[PDB]
RNA sequence: CACCAUGUUCAA
RNA sequence: GCGCGGAUAGCUCAGUCGGUAGAGCAGGGGAUUGAAAAUCCCCGUGUCCUUGGUUCGAUUCCGAGUCCGCGCACCA
RNA sequence: CGCGGGGUGGAGCAGCCUGGUAGCUCGUCGGGCUCAUAACCCGAAGAUCGUCGGUUCAAAUCCGGCCCCCGCAACCA
RNA sequence: CUCAGCACGUUUUCUGUUUUCACGCGAAAGCUUUGAGGUUACAGUCUCAGGGGGGAGUACGUUCGCAAGAGUGAAACUUAAAGAAAUUGACGGAAUGGCACCACAAGACGUGGAGCGUGCGGUUUAAUUGACCAACACGG
RNA sequence: CAGAGGUGAAAUUCUUAGACCGCACCAAGACGAACUACAGCGAAGGCAUUCUUCAAGGAUACCUUCCUCAAUCAAGAACCAAAGUGUGGAGAUCGAAGAUGAUUAGAGACCAUUGUAGUCCACACUGCAAACGAUGACACCCAUGAAUUGGGGAU
């Protein structure tokens, strides 16, 4: 039997999220020369952002968030933000044909040490009274849409920590403040941070990880039935 | 006998020299991107009989939260478009009809 | 009898089912939501004896019922679903077994979470099999 | 085998026209899970609507048209 | 999208 | 001549460790079909290499021996 | 020449019960499908096992003498 | 703040890529300020190529090339048409809509196997006196 | 954990020494999807991520300057797709040759699995395209209505 050697573990998000305990998993019992706590401590857990903050509205429903395992406290897998990505169904529906599509990539080094790319996509719109056939854009103006986005993310997310930066990427605080400043350059149908990835990490500090979870919600699977 | 002005493709005389080809969607034939007939399909994943079974067994999906779909942009060879009946041979007077949007 | 985790009878335990339908064979593969742990993988070529039936939707259905039989034993009440075609440089349209595999999990009482298509799409392509003239039939 | 009622005849199908595409309502016992369920199935033989027939595996649906 | 090659010489 | 494996219908081959043979495949029929190949369903068919001790009952347990493989032997 | 190999249905080749109208592919026949031919399908025919003897209940096989075909060798002064 | 900014709306105008639309033109297909128009009412300027189909872009000569080749480029001989665009038809293992028990389907009852009757072929014979779905119990 | 692959059906091929699948990652080389169109740029070949750079190019604006400097071209020059060649790199994927499957009467083909040269870069060579708009260049006149790209001007 293969489920005879499996132990159920529970995956906790950081303190940003409403549903802390998501995505119950398995792993082998320890044989003795290989421990479960080392096999688990690099895994990546994909979860929808609408299944975490417990407040949908079809802006959170179309983003999933990945978490990477840092520390193991018994049955809890203490994780940290790995990546966030707009789902592939929402992203392909945003393209229309006759407009134009700008794609910027900005490299951000947070004040904790996490280096990240953010991959912003933008789309032009026609005006309300516009009778034109296409509404494309000047390539002078898409390079200043791109210059202002690159300047504004490297300034807002280089002061902050990593718990604050994920709370900026979630909740659309960064994105809404990035539409409003980049709409007087070009008329924007949609500006959406498409995916963000943690690229490089600082060296593992244990006290900085436990601070990032608040109070751990105390799993129930080191148990009797 | 020039069968069609524009010669089958969206390139006029003094505009482009060439356009780099794409592979056909099922044949894999390399045809130029402006020549090859291109359809953007918005196909649903499940039939409405099959989707009703899945939406009923779903905590997420219902009449409020619609189910996703496939968005793939097919591009076909001209041999491949006739045979799959994406496109058909039309009468001589009827060939100049051009559709700017999906009907 | 049930190697499930420690919850009540009502709670939903999620895994992720990875439906992979080609035009040659359909796969139904249940993982843990990290992918690093596999509960059951049942393919459509284990249900039929002829190779032409391995892609068919009825073999996808019987493979989908063999999954639900074991996922109840492992204690998995609900599933997220990631469907895919072959993708990459290839045909990117889902096979015959795809929609009948998914319907047979809902019909068998497995609760269905969030449907997603994760077919591999390139930002630019390697050269595809077959010549400049393509496959000729 | 469940007994279903033909509520609609959708036309003669197949190559030779011997198979008939119908829409069959399943007619279960009204407290059941699969009550008032309608399926689109292929019937072999002369079939008019309101004709009951027995079904071996009701979880299949035929591909329409 | 299984396989499906060919029909002597003038003349009417 | 030492240890390992192989012997089970025409071909092919897994065995319940001492309670009776199985699938694979070929050989005769209906089905598919308008005619195919493939696919199906249906009726052949092996004293289970030779011997014993014959455990309630030996393809299965066990003692020799013929046959066939590999890797090893070796002073009339 | 010594020595070595084989002669088998019209063609080319097999043949381990010592033995199946001896087997295989092709061809020849007779019927189909086709407007017609080929392909294809359903059938049936055709062997002095080169020849003479001998072993044997039984010989293509086993032992021979012959007729052919085809090579290997055919040496050193 | 790449900000006295960005996009749009109505209208002008220059340059570019085009489209369905007046003359006119063309053997026609078609072309049409983007000419194939302004041409027997035949002259704005310059330039390159062609002279029935072949042989043949061959042979020789020469110049380039590492080579493959490239540029230049004949003749003997041979032929009564080769072409071009359209029309009408016939045909498609091209779409689309129909139909038919001399088509299938779902079936029936048989023919092909046997014996005989009769017609046809062949073989015989002194002689065994049209037709080959739409010939073969037919020329009553 | 028991098959994947591939096809019209298959079989070559991979697989209990763990294939296929699933997750995160790494390496290497190509290539820049959708947006991408009777759109732009370029003398033609041709050119599609981004950012920092180098020299240019046309159009437009102008009451700037110049003052016939022009048009077109034998000879002569420099570019010129893909394949090909030489010398070094690279070698991921597709893949002439070749090899195995299969289909076939035959299959030297199409189809499946592979696989060499090539594909890609540097520096040389070649100069062979349906190099097309099957339409030489430069001027002139030329009716109409939607649009479109860049510049300028009115509101
Ligand atoms: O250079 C132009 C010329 O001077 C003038 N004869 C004009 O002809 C038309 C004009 O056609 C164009 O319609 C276009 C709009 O759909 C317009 O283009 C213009 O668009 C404006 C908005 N973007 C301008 O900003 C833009 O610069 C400009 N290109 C016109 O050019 C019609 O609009 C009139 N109704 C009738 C005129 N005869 O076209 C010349 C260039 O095409
Ligand atoms: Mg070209
Ligand atoms: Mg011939
Ligand atoms: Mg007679
Ligand atoms: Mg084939
Ligand atoms: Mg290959």
């Amino acid at each position: 039997e293969t489920m005879a050697r499996k132990e159920w573990y529970d995956v906790v998000a950081p303190a940003n999220f409403e549903k802390r305990q998501f995505a119950k998993t398995i792993c082998n019992k320890t044989q003795g020369t290989r421990i479960a706590a080392d096999v688990l401590r690099g895994r990546v857990f994909e979860a929808n952002l609408a299944d975490l903050n417990q407040s949908a509205g079809e802006e959170e429903a179309y983003r999933k968030v990945r978490f990477t395992v840092q520390e193991v406290q018994g049955r809890n897998l203490l994780t940290q933000f790995h990546s966030m990505e707009v789902t592939t169904d929402k992203m392909a529906s945003l393209l229309r044909k006759w407009c134009t599509t700008m794609e910027t990539t900005v490299e951000v080094k947070t004040a904790d040490g996490y280096t990240m790319r953010l991959f912003v996509v933008a789309f032009t719109k026609p005006q309300a009274n516009q009778q034109s056939r296409n509404c494309y854009a000047k390539q002078r103006l898409v390079k200043w849409l791109r210059m202002r986005i690159t300047k504004m993310i490297k300034r807002r997310l280089s002061k902050v920590q990593i718990k604050e930066a994920v709370s900026l990427l979630t909740r659309n605080v960064l994105s809404d403040a990035l539409v409003r400043r980049c709409n007087p350059i070009l008329p924007l149908r949609e500006l959406r941070i498409r995916k963000v990835r943690v690229v490089r990490t600082p060296k593992f500090d244990a006290q900085a990880l436990l601070s990032a979870h608040g109070t751990i919600p105390a799993s129930v699977e080191a148990d009797q039935r | 006998t020039t069968k069609r002005r524009n010669h089958g493709r969206s390139k006029p005389a003094h505009s482009r020299g060439r356009v780099k080809p794409i592979h056909c969607f099922n044949c894999g034939r390399l045809t130029p991107k402006d020549k090859a007939v291109g359809r953007f399909v918005v196909r649903r994943m499940l039939d409405a009989a099959s989707a009703r079974d899945v939406a009923e067994a779903s905590p997420v999906y219902g009449a409020n939260f619609p189910m996703p779909k496939l968005y793939m942009k097919q591009r076909f060879c001209i041999a491949c478009a006739i045979h799959s009946r994406t496109v058909r041979a039309r009468p001589v007077g009827n060939r100049k009809i051009r559709y700017t949007r999906k009907v | 009898k049930a190697y499930g985790p420690n919850v009540k009878k009502g709670d939903l335990v999620y895994g992720v089912v990875h439906i992979y339908a080609s035009f040659n064979d359909t796969f139904v593969h249940v993982t843990d939501t990290s992918g690093r742990e596999t509960y059951v993988k049942v393919t459509g070529g284990m249900k039929v004896k002829a190779d032409r039936d391995e892609s068919s939707p009825y073999a996808a259905m019987m493979a989908a019922q063999d999954v639900v039989a074991r996922c109840k034993e492992c204690g998995i009440n609900a599933l997220h679903v990631k469907m895919r075609a072959v993708g990459g440089v290839r045909t990117k349209s889902p096979g015959p077994g795809a929609q009948a595999a998914l319907r047979a999990l809902a019909r068998a009482g497995m609760k269905i979470g969030r449907i997603e298509d994760v077919t591999p799409i390139p930002t630019d392509s390697t050269r595809r099999k077959g010549s400049r003239r393509g496959r000729r039939l | 085998a469940q007994v279903g009622l033909i509520i609609k005849v959708l036309g003669r199908t197949g190559s030779r026209g011997n198979v008939t595409q119908v829409r069959v309502r399943l007619m279960a016992e009204a407290g059941s899970p699969d009550y008032n369920r309608t399926i689109v199935r292929n019937v072999k033989g002369p079939c008019k609507e309101n004709d009951m027939l027995s079904l071996m595996e009701t979880e299949r649906e035929a591909r329409r048209l």
